[PDB]
RNA sequence: AUCGAGAGG
């Protein structure tokens, strides 16, 4: 995520090669979409990549604090001073198949934070596992080889879709089913079963 | 912890062969040719230089999945004039091309100082 | 299989709005006083300035896929400049002795407004439209 | 580390709300979101 | 000189080749871009055997560094491919044995270069192995520090790779790639406020094109056919090695896509 | 800051004063330190229930006298209308914590993404100490190489993170490609 | 409600979800270390022994392979470190509990789970990375991001189970919803504003990509579509392309705002068997919009047409975006230097404009209105002096954003953006409200210790007039925190009272099913509905329709449906009819026309009694626009030529078409009116259409289409109808809390809390009224 | 308001009328004022109009107030679902509330009432009154793990 | 917490340019952007690794063993 | 960079979150809803040094 | 197991 409620997983690498790449060989260490910019309305994110543009080009530090004189005219006006288009779009070719981009892409550092939330600190598969001693449920947890619960929502959508033999199968086979012999005339779970 | 091994986009695996070929349907004298283990890199440049062949009809290329280093290749040539030739053709024009710029280059290079 | 329609129009407007390569384009019938012409024109491939005097046909043919012109062996149908392929999608009748036909090349469009073509212009896909100098 | 460090709670007529008093004392921003908003609060 | 694509070098050092490719379909040019940057074969350190490790570092960071350190790959298609030679881990005929031995004998902390790289095993008369060193003061690449007490002793081992398997096994840095500097094509529509022409900046290229006639219509039928381009080369194979060995690489594809179609 | 009447109203804090911090500063004489502002009656605590009777400014320049020829990029700060200040504010961005005080440029986000950042950057992976390698936490994540941001804070400088950063500067772009 | 209701379950899976342009839209990409860890029992047969045993020989640690194998016996055998692990030799009957494998049917799922589109089914497609992947186009009805969403997954383990999710919870079963009658799903983000870059007029593609886009369409034919340009240079239109991804047989007619049948700035949307005539595609064509592409579609060819329309738009819409490009950046939030200089001085006006509202009220000349207080007068009037300079503001920056501004592409495309984030982002981020009101005085008598004592100005009270380009100043920035604050508390409280009031809205109707005698009934035999919806109609085939006979003046009614042979100048036609002059004065044939439209004029009477506003679009069940449409297409009817429909076959025709529509069977009085009750409005719309003179002059069909039409109206209706043992109970509740949980936020109760009172019958309701007319 | 109405050409336009808006509610003497139209009273209390009109005008009345807060968002849910909802809690002669004193006290079996709250209770209460479940309410089934008359369920399936 | 052997960008070895560049700073009073265009860091992706860098070895290097 | 401000209680370290409650022996006067039969309350609650 | 805290959508 960036510092700007911007988070986001991984989707897909690339290699470099497949990377699209401005005119200098520069290619994005990271790429987002612009479907995420005018929804949550984050414009320090845009002038954060500009700032840092100029900073990492001219050496010097950007002055990212609240409440200052700093405008997005200065630094467009020293980044173009630095050969770059003003507002941070460039040329950028394709490159599986190298020709240009009709449009041009805004391009430029941004600080971005590894957060702790990693998948295969996530995944999660069961089949049949240990169970509880009181229930004869699963027991709950990624950590105990656990199962996952079918709440009373899920069960409620698959009453609405009408699969009762599913919603029983969930219940009952991939739980905790049971049987128990029943007296006929008591109607309890009484009668002793010497079985063999 | 589910990544496949990174060498999977170039070496072959177990029977995988380099080129798969299987005739079209709904389209006479086309074909699809499956590149195992490639990219990019060769499909593009072998389309391209197929799109010179005047006797070429069609000629299109698609990597279904960035996850896989594979892609399929559809041919439609002329009437007598088989597809594989036609592919044979610019691989062929793509080599000669290629070795007459490491000639020029190695000219110029030959020419430089420094 | 030939042609179905022949004329000549004086362009009056010419109009680019909101586009960079296509202008919507009015003309007026030369030896004609009640047809008239609408039609969008990639001004990109054949630039069409106010006043120009343009030889327009629509014809049938001269489906399959489409094939690239070979080495040269092919032979057109035009000795003109800037030809469409298109598709009627609407048949009008402005008043009595009054149609006007509808067509769609790609999205581009054609509004043509007569009288006297009516064993032409037919409910049909078909539709190469030409324009000469 | 600095954040845990400089934390607040409140044990619970709306306490959630940023109040206009809260000015220079508590942050604006830095707060839980769920059923902590605006009850637990950072200097 | 020779009938195809021509090439005209503007500029040329033992780092960078800046040129102009004539004549030459895009495809090829992007084709062998991506090969200079991901399918020509390079030496680098691909295990790494930790004897000692005293250091503040972890054994992996150092590894991982290791693995990015540049070394001499000019004789490298006199090298095997541990995958395809017959030994049983690795041979002198596919691998290279690089041992990195140092201390902190000194109270001042003491830096650990690639120069204190040393080889171990037989080389036979190929230049193979010896690290790339361009810094002036002829040390390498700072790959750890030392206090007084510590140590670091470890044998590395490098083998035969392309940049697809790993980055640390590119030759070639960044490939400067430019072409129809005016946008005479209209490949690109441009963004603006006022004006393109300002609000854009020209390019270092556009000297070496003539500037478009307004009164001119658009070359519909016009195609990208002159290309200006610049090979950066990290050191382990000379630039003009760089591109000539691209280009006999994505021949040598195409070659093998051709063998497989004899062999159908 | 404590405003008092001296030709006009004027902060106790003058250049002197900042001359000899900066001097005790740059010993890192007599240092000058925050207590000494607080003894010779340069700066004052205030509580909330205090604040109801003082009116504070929020520059210096709030001070300054009056008299067009404006930058249009600038935001619309008003004219203050006032006057009778006991204090100034030290500085406005001190509104703010720990964790809101790493955000660049928080007056151009709308609130709640500040707030959702002061809430994620407790989760971004950094060096959290030097002395990692010498405690046996239950947990501990550590960059390999730690940047850092090409946008600052003045207020970082306080919160040591261009010290133990917690992100890196990674070339970003913003286009749809490829779908992913 | 933790062990019985909802338990925990064998065979489940849970991953962080990312999207894949590339997976169809029922797939499913399952990461392949959940495969080898879920198993079906596939039992032993002939038909899958030779699979079986190779399967079983790769074993638990690949895939494809498989974990255990159980016996007739009863025992297990556990292939993982069983020594006859390398000897199985499988006998029929037994079964192998083998990895779960491509075109499996799962059970995917978001939590939480408020729909039925919330658990939907799809095809395992085994993928080689760590992350659930699915496609863009099913996001919406599970309302999945990709910025840490963690998705569930469950394996069926009998025939019965799969057949169940296969055939009844299926993803292309579930598109078009029976909450809103309309699509769930549809084109979004990158395939969205790519399909509105690509259908402009300017947008032309050369050979090469077209071929590439053709190709890259799973279903093509290979006929290399002729170009719309074919003399200076071989050039494609993007529509061209496009439509070869919309299958033949599909018409789409809609008019947006200025459309001719030029559409001059290319409007609406001509859709003519498949290829576009005109129209730029947008949101409104593409998206879950009601009688969109995807409603057509799902109805026309069916929901596997459907669901691969999905994929082969995106495929075609993403790999041209992808060479074409698209970004965003600060320059798409910069106006004109006129343009801000109009907007800061139009806000300088709004603050005059305040300011002498403010010095009238100081001076006691105010009038304040009756009910209200004098100071609810004052703020009524200033907040919307300040909403109105914040819209002026926003408007004038909108207006100033050129067609190549991205934000202004994504807003026209409909993928993201609006009106109000242009205008905060750009102009002014506008007044900032607490509790419904301006910012209050916290302090004593100020809102913060930098104002004066009793202090209403814009400034003071919560008024930021900075855009977020300009920089919102400190206290701004503070009244904007305690806005937002105010938002996030919303939030947070919303979410549980609306999973409360959804969970009693799903215990109060979970036992309502439609029974076999097409009642509504609960677990007692009590009566809740005699019919479902007074209709008993599935609500997924239900679409909006006009009733034509509602509107207009008499005289146009009388021009559309009058009929008299029995004058020269309101007669057919003869060149709309074969038997044109034959028919004219016909005196027996005039009792029909006149029973007709006797039958019409009781219908509109009827009509504007039920809908008293006049209102003529209504969702009935069977489209009549499109089937009218299919039929001049089947049957190419040509304009020129008369038809061969008896007058008699027309009225007639339609008379007993009423006839043969059913919903319910017996043959007795009472259920014979219920039927006839249950089918008026849809005969009011059957007759509004299949009206003679409509019939023959509004779209000249010949008797072949005439009966198509026939047929084809009587199939769709049956087909309409309600499923006995449907749960119409569970599917209420679900689809009135669903958007509830999506409601987030003039002195009326709503929402939320107004729905809450509602539902516990509260006494003291917040805002009692009386409206008297 | 504005109110669209038939011209006498018989078209519909807008002919503006005066409407009354009250802060509190006494349907029942309101209506009775003369001047006014009684037939097209109405109220945000429809508790006021089931106990003044009738039990199936506080059926409209709920349709109504529901379909308000729906549309206040701009949202639409199709009239059958609501209808559902509305005639739930209509259709024991007066208003049944959605809550533990409501549907959960009813004639339905105990088993599937102590599935939604005060649990315990109600299953204490069917004891002393030896209630009896005829077991065909969905809750009762999921509980016995049983196969419900639900869609796939509320049929069996023989030999021929 | 050490100078990156190459930029993460594109690849151009950094980890030779460290010293260098801390001896054009303090040794040569030269400033930031200077020195890294002197020791041929053009590419802002370049930049940013030596200029952005934090060595905090030199501290884990004040731990006693 | 250590802080401080933290314990160290069977290894692990701990803080102590600040609990923010109302100050006593201020006096404050409320309203009452409208079925009550008490139009206004002053409380006053004692806490001692 | 229990109780509690923190966190994710
Ligand atoms: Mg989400
Ligand atoms: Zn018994
Ligand atoms: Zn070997
Ligand atoms: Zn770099």
């Amino acid at each position: 995520a960036s510092r700007h409620g911007q988070k986001g997983t991984i989707g897909i690498t690339y290699r470099r090669e497949d990377m699209p790449f401005t005119a200098e060989g520069i290619v994005p260490d990271l790429i987002i979409n612009p479907h995420a910019i005018p929804s949550r309305m984050t414009v320090a994110h845009l002038i954060e990549c500009l700032l840092s543009k100029v900073a990492a080009l001219s050496g010097n530090e950007g002055d990212a604090s609240p409440f200052t004189d700093i405008t997005v005219e200065g630094i467009s006006k020293l980044l173009r001073e630095h050969g770059y288009q003003s507002r941070g779009f460039e040329v950028m070719y394709n490159g599986h198949t190298g020709k240009k981009l009709m449009a041009q892409i805004f391009f430029g550092p941004t600080y971005y934070q590894r957060l702790r939330h990693m998948v295969d600190d996530k995944i999660h598969a069961r089949a049949r596992g240990p169970m509880q001693v009181l229930t004869r449920q699963p027991v709950e947890g990624r950590s105990r080889d656990g199962g996952l619960r079918f709440g009373e929502m899920e069960r409620d959508c698959m009453i609405a879709h009408g699969a009762a033999s599913f919603l029983k199968e969930r219940l009952m086979e991939a739980s905790d089913a049971f049987r128990v012999h029943i007296c006929g005339i008591c109607g309890l779970m009484t009668v002793i079963a010497k079985l063999n | 912890m589910n990544a496949p091994d990174r060498f999977e986009l170039f070496l072959l695996g177990e029977g995988e062969s380099k080129l798969k070929i299987d005739p079209d349907t709904k389209a006479p004298n086309a074909v699809v040719i499956t590149f195992e283990k490639e990219d990019h890199t060769l499909g593009n440049l072998i389309r391209a230089e197929l799109l010179n062949d005047r006797k070429v009809l069609f000629a299109a290329y698609k990597v279904e999945h960035p996850f896989f280093a594979r892609f399929k290749l559809r041919i439609q040539t002329t009437e007598g004039y088989d597809p594989k030739d036609a592919l044979k053709n610019a691989c062929n024009s793509i080599i000669n091309k290629l070795g007459a710029l490491k000639t020029n280059f190695e000219t110029e290079w030959n020419l430089q100082t420094l | 299989s030939n042609t179905l329609f022949d004329d000549i129009f004086q362009v009056s407007e010419v109009d680019p709005g909101r586009y960079n390569k296509v202008c919507r384009i009015e003309a007026a019938s030369t030896t004609q006083d009640q047809c008239k012409l609408t039609l969008d024109i990639n001004v990109e491939l054949f630039p069409v300035a106010a006043q120009d005097s343009l030889t327009v046909t629509i014809a049938s043919s001269l489906t399959r896929s489409w094939r690239p012109p070979q080495a040269g062996d092919r032979s057109l149908a035009d000795d003109y400049d800037y030809v469409m392929y298109g598709t009627a999608y609407k048949f009008e009748e402005v008043s009595k002795d009054l149609i006007a036909v509808y067509y769609s090349f790609g999205g581009l469009l054609m509004r043509l407004e007569g009288n006297y073509r009516n064993l032409n212009n037919l409910k049909q896909e078909n539709a190469y439209l030409l324009i000469r100098r | 580390t600095l954040s845990h460090l400089r934390r607040t709670n409140t044990p619970i007529a709306k306490p959630r709300q940023l109040h206009n008093t809260h000015w220079g004392l508590v942050c604006p921003a830095e707060t839980p979101e769920g059923q902590a908003c605006g009850l637990v609060k950072n200097l | 000189s020779e009938e195809g694509p021509q090439v005209k070098i503007r500029e040329a050092s033992k780092d960078n080749v800046d040129f102009i490719l004539s004549n030459v379909d895009l495809a090829m040019a992007n084709s062998l871009r991506r090969v200079m940057i991901a399918e020509i074969p390079t030496l680098a350190i691909d295990s790494v055997e930790v004897e000692t490790n005293t250091t503040v570092l972890a054994d992996e960071f150092i590894a991982h560094r290791l693995g990015l350190i540049p070394l001499q790959s000019m004789d490298i298609e006199q090298l095997e491919y541990s995958r395809d030679c017959f030994c049983e881990d690795h041979c002198d005929k596919c691998s290279v044995v690089l041992t990195l031995q140092a201390f902190g004998e000194s109270e001042s902390t003491t830096n650990v270069y690639s120069k204190d790289l040393v080889i171990v095993s037989n080389l036979m008369g190929r230049n193979i192995g010896h690290p790339i060193i361009q810094d002036k003061e002829g040390n390498g690449v700072l790959i750890c520090k030392l206090r007084k007490g510590q140590e670091l002793k470890l044998t590395c081992v490098a083998k035969k790779g392309i940049a697809k398997e790993h980055a640390k096994w590119g030759p070639a840095a960044a490939i400067e790639f430019e072409y129809d500097p005016w946008n005479k094509l209209k490949h690109t529509d441009y963004w603006y406020e006022q004006d393109s022409a300002k609000e854009w900046p020209q390019s270092k290229n556009c000297e070496y094109e003539d500037p478009p006639n307004e009164g001119d219509p658009f070359d519909y039928k016009a195609q990208a056919d002159t290309f200006y381009m610049n090979v950066e080369s990290v050191g382990s194979i000379p630039v003009d090695q760089v591109v000539v060995r691209g280009i006999d690489t994505l021949q040598k594809k195409v070659a093998s896509i051709l063998l497989a179609l004899t062999q159908m | 800051f404590i405003v008092e009447d001296d030709g006009h109203k004027e902060l106790k804090v003058r250049k002197g004063h900042i001359a000899k911090l900066m001097a005790t500063e740059y010993q890192d004489v007599e240092e000058y330190t925050w207590s000494s502002l607080l003894n010779e009656g340069l700066v004052e605590y205030i509580d909330a229930e205090e604040e109801e009777s003082i009116l504070i400014a929020m520059q210096p320049e709030d001070l300054e006298p009056a008299e067009l020829d404006v930058d249009p990029a600038k935001r619309i700060r008003v004219s203050h209308h006032a006057t009778t200040f006991t204090h100034c504010e030290i500085h406005p961005s001190m509104i703010l914590g720990v964790a809101a005080s790493i955000i660049p440029f928080p007056d151009h986000n709308q609130s709640p993404r500040n707030t959702y950042q002061s809430a994620m950057g407790k989760q971004a992976m950094g060096v959290f100490l030097t002395n990692y390698n010498v405690r046996m936490d239950t947990m501990a994540n550590i960059l390999y190489y730690p940047q850092k941001p090409l946008g600052t804070t003045r207020a970082m400088e306080y919160l040591k993170f261009r010290e133990l950063p917690a992100g890196q500067n990674a070339i970003v772009a913003i286009a749809c490609y490829s779908g992913y | 409600r933790g062990n019985l209701m909802g338990k925990r379950v064998d065979f489940s899976a849970r991953t962080v979800i990312s999207g894949d342009p590339n997976l169809e839209l029922d797939q499913v990409g399952v990461p392949k270390s959940i495969a080898k860890t879920l198993t079906y029992p596939e039992v032993v047969t002939p038909y899958n022994i030779d699979r079986l045993t190779q399967l079983v020989r790769n074993g638990p640690n690949e895939h494809p392979g498989a974990k255990y194998v159980i016996r007739d016996s009863g025992d297990r055998i556990d292939l993982r470190y069983s020594k006859r692990a390398g000897d199985i030799q499988l006998q029929y009957g037994w079964k192998v509990e083998r990895h779960i494998m491509d075109n499996d049917p799962v059970l995917f799922n978001r939590q939480p789970s408020l729909h039925k589109m919330s658990m939907m089914a799809h095809r395992v497609k085994v993928i080689p990375y760590s992350t659930f992947r699915l496609n863009l186009s099913v996001t919406s009805p599970y309302n999945a991001d990709f910025d840490g969403d963690e998705m569930n997954l469950h394996v069926p383990q009998s025939e019965e189970t799969r057949a169940e999710l296969s055939q009844l919870c299926a993803v292309p079963l579930q598109i078009v919803s029976p909450q809103s009658n309309k699509p769930c799903m549809g084109i979004v983000q990158d395939t969205l504003c790519g399909i509105r870059k690509l259908t402009l007029r300017d947008t032309f593609i050369e050979l090469d990509q077209v071929l590439n886009m053709l190709y890259w369409v799973p279903d093509w034919d290979g006929v290399i579509p002729t170009p719309a340009i074919i003399k200076p240079k071989p050039l494609w239109s993007g529509k061209q392309i496009l439509s070869v991804a919309i299958p033949n047989g599909i018409h789409l007619q809609r008019f947006d705002e200025g459309t001719t049948l030029l559409s001059p700035k290319d409007n609406g949307m001509l859709i003519i068997d498949g290829q576009i005539i005109f129209g730029v595609v947008e949101k409104k064509t593409v998206g879950s919009s009601n009688g969109g592409l995807i409603h057509v579609v799902t109805r026309e060819k069916g929901p596997q047409v459907c669901a691969k329309l999905f994929g082969n738009i995106q495929k075609v819409v993403n790999f041209w975006l992808l060479h074409n490009g698209f970004s965003t950046g600060i320059g798409d939030t910069i106006a004109d230097g006129p343009t801000m200089r109009e907007i800061t001085e139009t806000i300088a006006e709004a603050k005059k404009k305040v300011l002498d509202v403010t010095k009238e009220a100081q001076a006691n000349l105010l009038t304040a209105k009756h009910g209200m207080t004098l100071r609810e007068s004052f703020e009524d009037n200033v907040v919307r002096f300040l909403n109105e300079a914040r819209d002026k503001a926003g408007r004038l920056a909108e207006v100033n954003l050129k067609d190549l501004n991205n934000v202004k592409q994504m807003v026209m495309a409909g993928s993201k953006g609006s009106f109000i984030n242009i205008a905060q982002m750009s102009a002014c981020v506008g007044q900032q409200s607490v509790e419904g009101k301006r910012i209050a005085f916290g302090f004593v008598d100020r809102t913060l210790p930098h104002f004066s004592k009793d202090d209403y100005s814009p400034e003071s009270k919560g008024f930021v007039e900075n855009s977020y380009l300009r920089g919102l100043t400190p206290q701004e920035f503070f009244f904007h925190a305690m806005g937002g604050r105010e938002g996030l508390i919303d939030t947070a409280v919303k979410t549980a009272e609306t999973g409360y009031i959804q969970r009693r809205l799903v215990k109060a109707l979970e036992d309502i099913m439609v029974h076999y005698d097409n009642t509504t009934r609960n677990s007692l035999g009590n009566v809740i509905q005699f019919i479902y919806g007074e209709d008993g109609m599935d609500a997924a085939h239900i679409e909006k329709q006009s009733l034509d006979t509602i509107g207009g003046s008499d005289a146009a009614f009388e021009k559309r449906y009058r009929v008299d042979l029995l004058n020269t100048d309101h007669t057919l036609d003869p060149s709309l009819l074969e038997s044109g002059s034959e028919i004219l004065g016909d005196l027996k044939l005039q009792v029909l026309l006149d029973e007709e439209y006797k039958q019409l004029v009781k219908d509109r009477k009827f009509l504007r009694e039920v809908f008293v506003d006049g209102e003529a679009n209504w969702p009935l069940p069977v489209n009549i626009r499109r089937i009218i449409q299919n039929a001049q297409q089947t049957f190419h009817i040509d304009h020129t030529k008369p038809s061969d429909l008896t007058i008699k076959d027309i009225v007639l025709g339609v008379k007993d078409l009423q006839e043969n529509l059913l919903v319910l069977r017996g043959k007795n009085e009472i259920i014979q009116n219920a039927q006839r009750d249950a089918v008026t409005l849809f005969c009011c719309l059957l007759r509004s259409r299949l009206a003679t003179r409509r019939v023959l002059q509004e779209y000249r069909l010949t008797k072949q289409a005439f009966d198509w039409v026939l047929s084809n109206i009587e199939a769709q209706f049956l087909r309409s109808v309600v499923h006995p043992g449907e749960m119409v109970g569970v599917l209420a509740a679900q689809s009135i809390g669903e958007p509830a949980t999506q409601m987030t936020l003039k002195k009326v109760t709503s929402g939320v809390p107004r729905l809450k009172e509602i539902l516990n019958v509260a006494k003291n309701m917040k805002t009692p009224s009386l409206t008297v007319y | 308001y504005d109110r669209k109405v038939p011209s006498p050409t018989g078209e519909y336009v807008k002919e503006p009328e005066w409407v009354l808006e009250t802060d509190g509610v006494n349907l029942s003497e309101v209506m009775t004022v003369p001047g006014i139209d009684p037939t097209r009273i109405y109220t945000n209390s429809f508790i006021d109009i089931m106990e003044v009109l009738g039990i199936e005008a506080g059926r409209a009345a709920l349709y109504k107030e529901v379909y308000n807060v729906i549309a206040s968002d701009g949202s639409y849910v199709n009239y059958r679902h609501m209808a559902l909802l509305v005639d739930v809690m209509t259709t024991q002669g007066g208003l049944t509330s959605v809550t533990r004193h409501g549907f959960n006290r009813s004639n339905t079996g105990a088993l599937m009432r102590c599935s939604f709250e005060e649990t315990v209770e109600i299953l204490f209460e069917a004891g002393a009154s030896a209630e009896l479940d005829d077991c065909r309410g969905v809750s009762e089934n999921v509980i016995l793990g049983q196969m419900a008359p639900i869609g796939t369920g509320a049929f069996d399936v023989m030999i021929d | 917490m050490i100078v990156p052997v190459r930029c993460f960008s594109c690849g151009k070895v950094v980890g030779d340019k460290w010293e260098s560049y801390l001896n054009l700073l303090q040794e040569d009073e030269l400033d930031e952007g200077t020195a890294l265009s002197r020791l041929g860091l053009k590419r802002y992706c370049c930049r940013r690794m030596i200029l952005t860098h934090v060595d905090l070895i030199e501290k884990f290097l004040r731990y006693n063993p | 960079f250590d802080m401080g401000g933290y314990f160290i209680i069977n290894g692990s370290e701990k803080v102590l979150i600040a609990q923010e409650r109302s100050a006593g022996n201020i006096v404050q006067v409320f309203k009452k809803a409208a079925p009550s039969p008490i139009s206004h309350v002053a409380e006053i609650r004692s806490a001692l040094e």
